[PDB]
């Protein structure tokens, strides 16, 4: 049975930091687009390259919990 | 009829003067335009000392985007370039009557 | 889990109060009437008193 | 048969009756009294509804107005004396043949079964009031519309579902927990001790009270 | 809904009403509809967006010291 | 900090009234930490390094330990800096 | 119970002062509706 | 009874770190729309982009506790 | 009673998140009315999205925690 | 006895969240009232259904832990 | 012991988030009357019952524990 | 122990909501003050009265791990 | 060794949150004396009894960390 | 199997951390990026930064857990 | 082996908190720096008896764990 | 195999604050140099400083969960 807490642990937790950390991303992204309409390509890829940090995280604990599995 | 960016080259040295302390204290002279045909001279007061008129008195409660201490530094000097831009505009007047 | 009854006893009054209250929001509707009937008089009786 | 809780919503069900029938006794203009607070708790509440929303202000005005009442009259029970100390009896007072010493009046709105009514009374209100004016349009989840909207729909028809229940749920713990502390601070000091938590409790009831209200009047703007 | 008057001090070019008003503020560009709360702000250079009953007209301002109520 | 400023340390060795009694003994309890916490910080933040490189060395040994050799540089280089920083600056607010 | 009898007396007088304190603001309300129903009835005498 | 308490911890945990963020989306983009309503579409786009990630995260746990359930 | 301490983590876990996130809601949501009013239309509509699913995310849960009771 | 202790977990953490979530929206809306007083009316009747979605997670809670008891 | 540590862990968490909620609406209100002394008794009064809104979770937890010890 | 783990367990969870809502109402009262230097004493009873609400749940937490220690 | 782990949670419990609060009370003060560095006589002695308040719990979790 | 549960843990917490410490890190820099977008280069060497430095952590957490695993 | 699991949880435990502290300390004192540049010489010192008092706060956690090891 | 889920915790737990601190520090030292940029070679200095805080404290808890292992 720990195999199954584990998993539940493994995608349970360490999806709340990749689950506040994205919805941070996107707030500032969304300020700074009202803030600035002009920079969107700008703003909008450094906020996908901080979703893909993010996303890396989500899928190790995710691959590793499935790998507990 | 000058613009007010005919001032600014005397105005803003102006105050760059009191903002780096070469001058304490600011005035204008200009001749006030009491009618048509009876004009004096006149002296003011050019920093700022305000009055606490009925909108000093007046609380309504604001928001300051910028900054509270940005939007004071920003609008002094154009308050005072205002102020120099009707005593040019009075003493034009002046000067015809 | 939950009294048949105390359901019942709940409903019955809370019926009767709530039509209790619509024959005495007349009175409310009333009073309101004439807080709004003074200034409706009001806003004729000025103009006309003054023409 | 009936529980102490059906006692106590019977003897507020009088008191507003009773309540109701001196201030429109006496109905006269410039009201000075037990009429004129009346009038200014009913004109208060107008103002409110009318803030939410003006159109149904005045709609459902008199079960919410009913309903306000009865969880004010609960809550001024709860902390009344007398509450929880008289036995009826089916060291304690009725400690000799023991049969758990019912309480004599117990709050209406500390039971399960008075204030589901009040959540199904207020779920018909909302979905008739939706439906009268939407037809299909008010539980529509609008299917592959707005990028399938069907999905937002659901979730959102759902927590509608639920919002009745959950407030007949907030009001039910709020009176069996304001009952739970007073008993608390019965057993930790016999007195002067529970003065904090009972001044806030009158407090809580009234604030509750007002909240069902207005959650009512909001939940029908938004069925509107 | 309200009133907006686009005082210079040459003179004053519009006094009129406005169903929308975009500030393009120093932080960042802000949107006034007619019951804003008090706020005062300063402009940038930018594009001054009078929406005056559907129309957008753009304003070129180099400065502003808006006042809001 | 007794050379200058005199021997007093009466802001962290007592006070006679006001709160700043309860303040001075906190003041020399974390005093008491800093070099303490300074020794641990260094050398934990080195031999956790070694550690790390050691075990990257372990697991998947070729070309993945790259980036993370130049990150351990950076951290032992900041954390050279950081020690000399702080000592700084604990001398200047003893003074202070 | 016995203790229960002092726990009731101090949670009536809880809701005791509260019932005061809402009476005084409810009496100031009705010293109000009174003061401005005199204008009502005074705006709809001027009126006749 | 462990495998339920699997179930539990998975489900509970999927859930801590999207509504959060999920919530700080919401709040920024409506505050950025309130700042500039021209906005308002890139701004709601983007609003939704960030709600669709946070939603397949707590959907990577939502599954997970159906398969173990 | 391992399904009880299952029903007790699900429930109070899959309600920590979505209360924050309700909170960041509204306050935001708020914020936006008093810089705006006029948008209130505009802005609740997203602010019950929101809502919405930060609730389903909690009732999902709750009802995971009932299933198990 | 691990009733006992579900019952503890439950109520307790179905209440560390949705405090927080309260004290924002009251924060924010005490905020929005202070940058903008004639606007209360519209700020409460949204700050009290906030408090209420919010304080629905935690008498989900009390009532499960009740029934847990 | 297991009642004990159930009722420790009720009183603690019923004990973190209400802390939280008080002191940030105590601090949204003491900022907004230093914003806007005027309005003290206004806010004042909406800070009063927020607080009590949330010191009825830990009331509520502090009751549970009470119980269970 | 587990009379020992549950004192500890109410004594550390019960300090950390309070402290918390201390610095918070800590914090705010401060900038109110650097705001607004006349409203000094005003803003400081309410300061006094958040931090001794904040106390009182945490002497609530502490007589609740004496009496069961 | 339940006393053992007791003890350790004790102390990081209460250190978690103690340790917030005086981040807090220290960030309120920093911005304070930016805003208005002439009210630091003052705002000093606030931000001093609020500290004092905010490290009496985490003084409590080493006291009953010491006692166990 | 508590070797599981262990791995599960640690991934969990060691993840939690840095993806609210990367999300506030973007979220500033694109926040800051928007404000002034003249100065580009000297605020993306410390987004980086600090991107590494929190993604350094992650992966410490990262390769402990392995090490179980 | 219980001993090695209260280390853990010991020095765990204690430096969550303080690093939040330490990172909000650092960077509001950076933040009011930017502001005002002027004020630098005491602020820093208010800055630094705050980070020595965390890290007393996290150093007494480590001390506790190193005397149970 | 305690001693597994020790240093798993050891680790886990004390990395979840210093990554949030480094996430702090780095927007507020990108937000402060944003606003005024010729204080960054200065302030760049405070910042290093309490990122290194945080991740002495994270390194803290690497250590001991090594020691541990």
């Amino acid at each position: 049975g720990l195999n199954l807490v584990a998993t539940a642990l493994a995608v349970g937790l360490g999806a709340i930091g990749p689950g506040v950390g994205i919805g941070i991303i996107v707030s500032g992204a969304v300020q700074a687009i009202g803030r600035n309409p002009e920079i969107e390509n700008r703003v909008v890829t450094y906020m996908f390259i901080g979703i893909a940090f993010t996303e890396a995280l989500a899928i190790f604990g995710l691959v590793i919990a499935f790998l507990i599995g | 009829a000058p613009k007010l960016e005919a001032i600014l080259g005397v105005a803003i040295s102006a105050i760059n003067g009191f903002q780096s302390g070469k001058y304490d204290e600011l005035y204008i002279i200009y001749s006030e335009f009491i009618n048509t045909l009876v004009q004096r001279p006149a002296i003011k007061q050019l920093l700022p000392v305000e009055s606490p008129d009925i909108s000093t008195t007046t609380n309504v409660d604001y928001t300051y985007e910028p900054g509270e201490e940005e939007v004071l530094n920003s609008i002094l000097p154009r308050y005072v370039e205002t102020q120099i831009y009707q005593a040019v505009l009075e003493s034009i007047a002046s000067e015809h009557s | 889990g939950i009294n048949p009854t105390l359901f019942i006893a709940q409903l019955i009054n809370f019926l009767l109060l709530i039509f209790i209250l619509r024959a005495l929001l007349y009175r409310p509707v009333m009073n309101l009437l004439n807080e709004r009937t003074r200034r409706i008089e009001e806003s004729v009786r000025d103009a006309e008193k003054v023409r | 048969p009936i529980t102490n809780s059906f006692v106590v919503a019977i003897i507020i069900d009088i008191f507003v009756i009773a309540l109701a029938v001196a201030a429109t006794r006496n109905l006269q203009m410039v009201p000075r009294g037990l009429q004129n607070v009346m009038e200014f708790i009913l004109e208060s509440l107008y103002n409110l509804f009318r803030n939410i929303n003006a159109k149904y202000v005045a709609t459902a005005f008199p079960l919410v107005a009913t309903i306000f009442l009865f969880v004010l009259f609960g809550n001024w029970f709860g902390l009344l004396p007398g509450v929880g100390s008289i036995g009826v009896c089916h060291h304690d007072t009725c400690a000799a043949q023991g049969k758990k010493l019912v309480p004599l009046f117990r709050a209406p709105a500390a039971d399960l079964n008075f204030t589901f009514a009040i959540a199904v009374i207020s779920f018909v209100f909302i979905e008739y009031w939706g439906f009268r004016a939407l037809g299909p349009g008010y539980l529509k989840k609008f299917f592959n519309t707005n990028g399938i909207m069907s999905f937002v729909g659901i979730i959102e028809f759902i927590s509608e579902l639920v919002k009745p229940f959950a407030l007949a749920f907030r009001l039910f713990g709020n009176i069996f927990a304001g009952e739970v502390l007073l008993v608390v601070m019965a057993f930790l000091v016999p007195l002067l001790l529970p003065l904090p938590f009972y001044g806030f409790e009158v407090f809580v009831g009234f604030i509750q009270a007002l909240i069902f209200a207005l959650l009512t009047y909001a939940f029908l703007n938004i069925a509107v | 809904p309200i009133h907006l008057e686009i005082v210079t001090a040459e003179r004053v070019i519009l006094s009129d009403d406005v169903d929308m008003i975009s500030a393009p503020t120093k932080d960042g560009r802000v949107g006034i509809l007619p019951r804003h709360a008090p706020l005062m702000t300063i402009l940038e250079p930018g594009e001054l967006d009078i929406i005056k009953n559907g129309e957008r007209t753009p304003f070129a301002v180099s400065g502003g010291f808006m006042e809001v109520l | 900090g007794f050379r200058a400023l005199g021997p007093g340390y009466l802001k962290k060795f007592f006070n006679t009234n006001g709160i700043m009694s309860f303040v001075g003994i906190i003041e020399f309890i974390s005093e008491l930490v800093k070099p303490f916490a300074l020794a641990f910080r260094l050398f934990g933040n080195i031999f956790a390094g070694e550690v790390l490189l050691v075990v990257m060395a372990f697991l998947v040994p070729l070309l993945l330990p790259l980036p993370f050799y130049g990150f351990e540089v950076f951290v032992g280089f900041i954390q050279a800096l950081i020690f000399a920083l702080l000592t700084y600056a604990f001398l200047n607010i003893a003074v202070t």
